[PDB]
């Protein structure tokens, strides 16, 4: 319910008081909270997109890593065909990446590395990935 | 504490 959505909001926004790079352990806490709230996945996606819109530039790569971790965990746990998160994140993905590329110069390579992993592993189709690579 | 890596495998529900 909305208690699980609130708990996800709390877990993700707590990053703003932590120094990047963000730990594997913290990412697991955020990802477990996302999956706990999966019956309200639309709210989870909205919260992650809000984080990426609002956060300081140092937190753009952490925000992208949250998308990566959630989408991969969901595909792993539920199957590539049944995952709700990838398709939902795909709706506003252009706007999301326009925000991510406001990161500091030394972080752009980290965004391109994730897009190349998504392409190679079929997390999204090339029709989605290529324009995001072109944006870099 | 080790940093998140996008090549690290997903966890199994422990």
């Amino acid at each position: 319910g909305m208690d699980a959505v609130n708990a996800f909001n709390q877990e993700l926004f707590s990053l703003m008081d932590m120094k990047p790079p963000i730990s594997r352990a913290k990412m697991i806490l955020i990802t477990k909270a996302a999956i706990k709230a999966i019956k309200l996945y639309k709210h989870v996606v909205q919260i992650v997109e809000k984080f990426i819109k609002k956060c300081k530039p140092e937190y753009k790569v952490p925000g992208l890593y949250v998308i990566d971790s959630i989408v991969r965990q969901s595909r792993h746990q539920f199957g590539t065909d049944k995952d709700v998160f990838g398709p939902r994140f795909s709706k506003n993905i252009t706007a999301t990446f326009q925000y991510l590329y406001l990161c500091p110069s030394e972080d752009k390579s980290k965004i391109v590395r994730v897009l190349n992993l998504w392409q190679k592993n079929g997390v999204f189709k090339i029709e989605i990935i290529q324009p995001l690579l072109d944006m870099a | 504490s080790p940093s998140y890596s996008p090549t690290s495998p997903s966890y199994s529900p422990t």
